[PDB]
């Protein structure tokens, strides 16, 4: 299974509502995870099973979608939130990551 | 408090073998799928593979030929072994836990990660 | 129709003013009469509780999410989850049989811990009534008839609560009026909550609500307490535990709430709770003037139960009797042991059951003794008789 | 004897009626006088609570039967009894040291469970008082003397409760009468239970009863809660546990109940609880007529304590003084710091301590300040003086 | 200054007496007028609670001393301390990993027990109010002016409580006086405690205090219950356990107590609690005589807020308005939705806001509706208007 | 939840031996008196006998000569062995637990039974 | 010790109060048990120590007697109650059953 | 409930050795400093010395030459051995526990004592 | 370290307030214990760390002092209290007892 993400890069400011899209080559149901990664640090699990938040992820984060197309949404952007966001299917092995979406400041 | 730490030779020469060891503390390794993931500098994340206590394993098809992942439950640690090393293998290597609960049916994918080690 | 003041209900002073003393019930009207003056209609419009503070919430439907487990082999230490430090989580610590068959270097009791996110799907809210803030509204207006010039016939709305028992109004002829009143409630709110469950609201006993074996939340919010009432941790095997949420307990509560009286929530305010029963005793102070009292013959002619005696919930019994031919007259009502001797042994709640005109339906509330008794309306051969058992 | 109305106690209107205002105490009588009319005797007959709802039962004597144990060797699983699923059973789960010496293939902690049937032999019942249903009966009859033709001298019994404060009676001459009254209780029932233990019943503090370390049962019945207060499970040995019931706790309760006031249960109803104290304030509404008030000289002659000042339980002090020669007169009573200055600093509970005829014994209730004070009855040299300490 | 009785406030009988009906507020004065007689000043001096019983103590600062531990190797039995049998001790029983590395002949779970002396350093006291014993003092004296011979102008101090609502005094001219009064409190004490913390005391909700996660002690003293709130036992290692006392919780309580109203403790008695609000409704019974009522024009001239409308704590709002030129006059006050229609929808707590003389500052208390409203003082263009939000 | 199950040869020839085995689940056999009882078709109940963990046993006097009852605590089961079999031994055989508590002094006689097996 | 029972058979209908008697050759104190057995099924313990009910036997069942003579009583007969009732002494070994009392329908 | 009992030869001849044994019940001897103290008839108390589970010991300087104190944790008991006995050693001998808690820092000195034995 | 006590003997009656003094050769801080001993019986720990009572010593007993000089005080003497009182330093090894103070009746 091959994952893709759009956009490759996003420029926003604090307070902005942002949305990132993830796509799978085929149906992965709801078995999608969203990870946040900052430079020089390991990826952190933010969303699991498409729309469930890890504890204790800020409730401004949300996720949605099933089957083929998925979206991560930040209602009110914050200084911490600037980072690279990877998606990952885990419906079947081998598990596959997306190429990622960088989120930087304006 | 479950934590993972990866260690081993940070400096490896080509054509060699690569022996990395992930140490698990705060919990036993009877459950879950113990995994290795890597990330080349500036590039994205690549899922390498997993092993379980049962012995069931899976490897990424682009790597399956060279990659071995083993589990030693006695000391709660699992190992990554990569052969035929090249420059495309120059990467940061993380070990992680894929959380699986087959009793209550909860699956958080890779929930616990190590800091990762730079391998050249 | 409104019922006229009797001579003893008012008193006119040589100097000063005149005072009327009256007990106002809901859905009933009392009128003050004066010679060559429009009659003064006074009625208890409503008795209400406005925005009672929330004392407790009681969860009857709970849902579990984010179930996580951690485990350790014997003699390796205590197993922990970060979720152990979060109040919205239900957690249990225990030990499971570990050994070689499940990844441990020695047989024994291994630490296992399990947490799950607790969210209350459906809860019952319990409200505390501030008895010093129970409100009541009294309506007073001159009796609308043929138009008379220079007579004000505007409706006067007087708003009270328990603390503010003295309010003021003004009428033409009668002059300035000072009303000093008090509320007597039909149920003891000191022993009660107002319980809200979905659409509905009841008056419930406090102790009954407190003794409920269900998770609860404080009035100042916070975490849900005693989550275990709706959360089950099954015995551990190997390195897992089954964590289940119990079933919805809506049926239990609703079943128990049948033996409890309802309370109406307001139609256009939709924050008020309006009580059905209660008395409001008033002293009305007017400047000195002449009032006209009305005498009342006792009802002699055959009456009938428009509505048969039925339980009200709070220990009393309500009936409605029609007075076809008796004219205006007071309805004689007693509650005795037998039909022969007929010595009253019950408490008449209703203040002066009087039918203004013929073919008029009158509410009569009565508190019978415990056991068997006879509710007797009227006297003589055409008297109404209704047997009753109280327990 | 009954005590005559003073001029200011009644008021006659130019038109309308006449109103009497009186505070009725138990075991005391108030009379309304009218020229060439039989006097009207009014007295507070009783103040009662009728069938209070049961809020809680508290067990102080528990008996165990059907003791059963089950056990399992280490790593064989959890031991269970069916009795674990029965509410009338007290159960404990634990682990005992098992090994070769007691039928197990390996040393370790073996699951052991023990259940026993819990039956409460003796319990204290706690009753909640509905304050809106506290009853009181007022007796009113023309003063029986020499027989007068066409005068009705029948006793009139007026039954009230807190909700039904307006009741009606009729007398000849005086005419129709409307009584509007209110109860003031001597103890706060909002903070209290009526506690029944075998033959006896007290008024107890709610919090005291709630804080009791004893098993309890809800008002809606069900299982006994916190049985562990009277059930002891000793540490397990091998595959048994000793299960003992604790001793009767009757002595503890009875000892604690000494510092609590009793309440009398009715002799022929035997469901009523009749209160000893309390005031009933009434406005009596009659049609306009002339009443005759009585003036009262203050008692000057030497009095004596028929019964010395003694604690009543609820903060007040009761005494009985005899008036040998003073005639009819009001007894002057104060409570001061010293005998010199004699500035009153206490609260006189009794409404107008008046002795009708000579050689008459009068009850006087008083609320002294905290600390040391002097109860002073009468004035001048023959004044009664009684020291007092309150805390 | 004192405010004069209006005609309707008193009533004089053809025979008998005259009755005055008045609602007394704190810091306000009511005067009874009579032709060629000194005016009679009556004022509510104080409303107090005297020595309320202690219901509960809640510890917020706890200190541990005399920490002792005992331990046993696996399968050697249960470890015990004598301190397990002492109520002033907090204890925990558990098991630690034992083996060869710490003095045991076999690996396994070894019994370990730890006790520590619990002393509460700082606690909050909770007091129960006996509502039948709430006291109030009424001051009555003829208006001091130019000296008149044979006129007594002594101050008369009348002490009441809820039970003793009828007290007596005497004045010259006016004669003997019987006052029959009742207290209406501003807060519901049935739902409340008086909470004492160091120097300060508040009125708090009972349920809030009960739901506190802190150790508590019964009203009859004894041991501290649920000590675990302030006592932590860390997991055992080898044959020891770390026993720590939690931090002082003074900050939490004080933070929570901001949203609670204070109560003043008396200056020279220093056991009394004096309430700020409340009404005392009185019927004053005098012998028949002529009184002089006063009429009151409504305030027309421009007023001003000496003190702007501010929250009082218990749902009401207090303001103080100055009447510079209006003379003596009643202040018109309503609370509406808007400034146009101006239909009153709030409750006026204050009984007759009247300014005696010019340049006089008057307190006005009002209960506005929930949501947005306008407090309107006066009428016409110079009317005072103050917006308000309640929730 | 203590349960007993009896098993063995349902078909036995005369003069033989009879080997029945009662298996106990849900509890250990350290306590109580483990017993055998039988019932011929249409006839009443006959108490055969018991054995305890201690080794103390008792047999019905009419049967004592031929009957052996043994206890194996290792697997929590006990055995009935009848010799010199006849047609009068054609019976339904139940194993049961005689509950005895010598700590709190409670004795419920035979409280737990097996379904029983038909022996001809 | 030899046990006997009376009657050998009893015919009754639903609602009937019934009483069965058991007798021991000698004194067995209160060490008597009552069992209920239905066809093709193992005996069930109803009464122990002469007068104590097993959990959770319906309270219409009662037992009484000490020493020599004992009685089992059903205050209001029910469809379930139709069965064979055996008594059993357990004062001393060997433990002895009674011949039983059959209870059938009318 | 921790209790100590001392036993051994109550009658000893001079020049000999003295073997006393203190038995500890109710607790293990892993913690604390296990001590011996003596008191001559009519005279005061003399602290002899202690041993710990670690093996760390200390003896009174006036006695150090002759005194041995040993610890056997296997049976939870510790021994006093005195050599070169004289008449000045004629004394009542107590064994005691010096309570020490190095986790919460509580030290009650000698909190539990034995009844003591008279040695002549 | 050498301990001394004063007085060597004390005669008092029931109800008497008594005070005994203990002294160390050098500073022992607060590491002092007080023991009560009766004839033919082992010493009992009454006070530890100079001023802390053992459970459950009667609160009429108190102790005070630090460094060099210490005092044991009985506010109201009782029949039980008649006995020999020993002090003991335990700042450093070897641990040292005082010679004791006998308290007998008048």
């Amino acid at each position: 299974i091959v994952m893709t993400q759009s956009p490759s890069t996003l420029s926003a400011s604090v307070g902005d509502r942002v949305t990132i899209t993830c796509r799978a080559s085929q149906s992965i149901g709801s078995w999608l995870a969203w990870y946040q990664q900052k430079p020089g640090k390991a990826p952190k699990l933010l969303i699991y099973k498409a729309s469930s938040l890890e504890s204790g992820v800020p409730s401004r984060f949300s996720g949605s979608g099933s089957g083929t197309e998925f979206t991560l949404t930040i209602s009110s952007l914050q200084p911490e939130d600037f980072a690279t966001y990877y998606c990952q299917q885990y419906n079947n092995y081998s598990y596959t990551f997306g190429p990622g979406t960088k989120l930087e400041i304006k | 408090e479950v934590q993972l730490v990866e260690s081993g030779p940070r400096l490896v020469k080509p054509s060699e073998t690569l022996s990395l060891t992930c140490t698990v503390s705060g919990g036993s390794t009877y459950n879950h799928h113990w995994s290795w993931i890597r990330q080349p500098p500036g590039r994205g994340l690549e899922w390498i593979g997993y092993i379980s206590y049962s012995g069931k394993s899976n490897y990424n098809p682009s790597l399956k030929s060279r990659v071995t992942i083993s589990l030693e439950p006695s000391t709660t640690q699992f190992s990554l072994k990569l052969n035929s090393l090249t420059a495309a293998d120059t990467a940061v290597y993380y070990c992680a836990r894929e959380y699986r609960d087959d009793t209550n049916y909860y699956y958080y994918s890779l929930d616990v990660w190590g800091p990762g080690t730079m391998v050249t | 129709h409104c019922i006229g003041i009797t001579d003893r209900d008012f008193i006119e002073g040589v100097h000063g003013g005149t005072w009327v003393s009256a007990t106002l019930e809901q859905d009933k009207c009392v009128t003050v009469m004066a010679p060559d003056k429009p009659s003064l209609d006074i009625s208890l419009q409503t008795v209400a509780i406005d925005g009672p503070a929330e004392a407790r919430k009681v969860c009857y439907s709970a849902v579990l999410t984010h179930v996580k487990i951690n485990d350790k082999c014997p003699s390796t230490g205590e197993a922990h989850l970060a979720e152990e430090n979060d109040g919205d989580n239900a957690c249990k610590r225990t030990y499971s049989d570990r050994g070689w068959g499940n990844g441990c270097g020695l047989f024994g009791k291994g630490s296992i811990v399990a947490c799950a996110k607790f969210t209350c799907a459906k809860s019952m809210s319990l409200f505390e009534v501030d008895q010093t803030k129970i409100q009541y509204v009294i309506r007073a207006q001159l009796h609308v008839g043929a138009k008379q010039e220079n007579w004000n016939t505007d409706i006067k709305t007087l708003k009270f609560d328990a603390l503010s028992g003295s309010q003021e109004a003004e009428f033409t002829g009668y002059g300035k009026a000072t009303l000093e009143c008090q509320v007597q409630t039909a149920v003891d709110f000191g022993n009660s909550y107002i319980a809200e469950m979905e659409k509905d609201s009841w008056i419930v006993d406090r102790q009954w609500a407190q003794d409920l074996t269900l998770p609860w939340q404080s009035g100042s919010g916070g975490i849900w307490r005693e989550m275990h009432h709706l959360v089950e941790f099954e015995p551990p095997h190997a390195a897992t535990i089954r964590v289940l949420a119990l079933g919805n307990q809506e049926g239990s509560l609703k079943t128990a709430l049948t033996g409890a009286m309802r309370v109406t929530k307001d139609e256009n305010d939709n924050n008020l709770y309006k009580l059905h029963g209660g008395h409001v005793s008033c002293r009305v102070k007017l400047s000195a003037l002449t009032l006209k009292g009305t005498s009342y013959k006792m009802c002699t002619d055959k009456m009938s139960f428009v509505k048969n005696p039925t339980d009200t919930g709070h220990g009393t019994v309500v009936m409605q009797v029609k007075v076809p031919k008796g004219a205006p007259c007071k309805i004689p009502v007693i509650v005795a042991d037998d039909l022969t001797a007929a010595v009253n042994k019950g408490i008449l709640v209703t203040v002066n059951p009087i039918a203004s005109t013929n073919d008029d339906e009158v509410l009569i509330e009565v508190n019978p003794p415990f056991g068997d008794s006879y509710i007797i309306v009227g006297t003589g051969d055409s008297r109404l008789t209704y047997q009753w058992h109280k327990e």
